[PDB]
């Protein structure tokens, strides 16, 4: 259930995302960046939580 | 606010607040500010006579906006 | 209208008086002008202002 | 034969700043405040202004992002550095704020509060409101209803201080 906070967050980053290169075109490199960069951030809390699954699922 | 549904432009809503903006001035002053709203424009056409027929295309005061 | 070209004189000095142009196209070529601004790189004068 | 435009005349342009250029911190503002071609501040280095926008008032400091407001009949407060406010009224016009620290308020009639005086407006409030009632048709009352707004504007403005 913790990956239901995980991928909405990372909705939420690209949702944003794409606002700010409707109205900065050309900043667009840095954005994307910072989208990848909050997107690991959150996929290493879904990564925490995976683990946790596997650790009671396998013993 | 309800202006704009009535067709009114913009240009003659600012009109109308600067000649009302004008009104609310003290009298010593007004002498200045109401020589930048008094209308004294008009749009003409010469005919074949000679005369100048006036134009009815757009108001010249505002009451009749 | 296409545009609506405003030709009036410039009074430089008191013994100058050149002839000026204002130049007021029409709200869809503004419009397309000031979109094509704000996303391509041309116009970067315009960038911030067009978006 | 080329014509020239009457913008090459007018050499104090406006200074936009690029994206990706490194940030600085301003201590002033440089306002414009103009009045039907014709300037009563000059790039003048204020501390704030706060301008009564559509939606609500703003109030630009040093750094503000790029925007453009339109204003409202209202007034338009200017706090210098040193601490000393100047009040003005507005009618009506646009405000363009740059992110490089410049604030361009062009309105179509801007004047002191002080000239303003409170029975004129109370007494055109109300014959406006006379005249309401015996509006020609709907493009009158809405005449009539933007003046009193002003005068409202005007009125509330003078009793706030």
């Amino acid at each position: 259930i913790a990956l239901a906070g995980v991928g909405l967050g990372i909705g939420t980053i690209f949702g944003n995302l794409l606002v700010a290169c409707a109205r900065q075109p050309n900043l667009t490199k840095m954005l994307f960046n910072y989208a990848i960069l909050g997107f690991a951030l959150t996929e290493a809390i879904g990564l925490f939580a995976l683990m946790l699954a596997f650790l009671m699922l396998f013993s | 606010s309800s202006w704009r549904d009535h067709g009114i432009s913009y240009l003659k809503y600012l009109n109308v607040c600067t000649e009302t903006l004008h009104s609310t001035v003290k009298e010593s002053r007004r002498a200045k500010y109401e020589r930048w709203s008094k209308p004294c424009y008009t749009a003409q056409r010469p005919d074949g006579a000679g005369g100048q027929e006036t134009i009815d295309k757009v108001p010249i005061h505002t009451k009749d906006y | 209208a296409d545009r609506y070209q405003v030709i009036f004189n410039r009074f430089v000095s008191a013994g100058v008086q050149r002839n000026a142009v204002y130049n007021i196209p029409s709200y869809e070529k503004w419009k397309e002008d000031l979109a094509d601004a704000a996303s391509s790189d041309n116009q970067k004068n315009r960038y911030l202002f067009a978006n | 034969h080329d014509l020239p435009e009457g913008f090459e005349f007018m050499e104090h342009k406006v200074v936009n700043k690029d994206i990706h250029a490194p940030h600085e911190n301003l201590e002033t503002l440089r306002l414009t405040l103009t009045r039907q071609d014709e300037f009563l501040l000059r790039e003048e280095p204020v501390k704030c202004v706060t301008v009564t926008g559509t939606n609500g008032e703003y109030g630009i400091y040093p750094g503000h992002a790029y925007k453009i407001v339109q204003l409202n009949p209202s007034p338009l407060t200017v706090e210098y550095t040193d601490g000393t406010t100047k009040k003005y009224f507005v009618s009506g016009g646009f405000a363009h704020i740059n992110n490089e620290g410049s604030c361009d308020v062009n309105t179509v009639e801007c004047t002191l509060l002080d000239d303003l005086d409170l029975a004129i407006a109370e007494k055109e409030l109300a014959a406006q409101q006379a005249a309401l009632g015996s509006a020609k048709d709907d493009k009158a009352k809405s005449v009539v209803e933007i003046r009193i707004s002003v005068i409202e504007a005007v009125i509330a403005a003078l009793k706030h201080h």
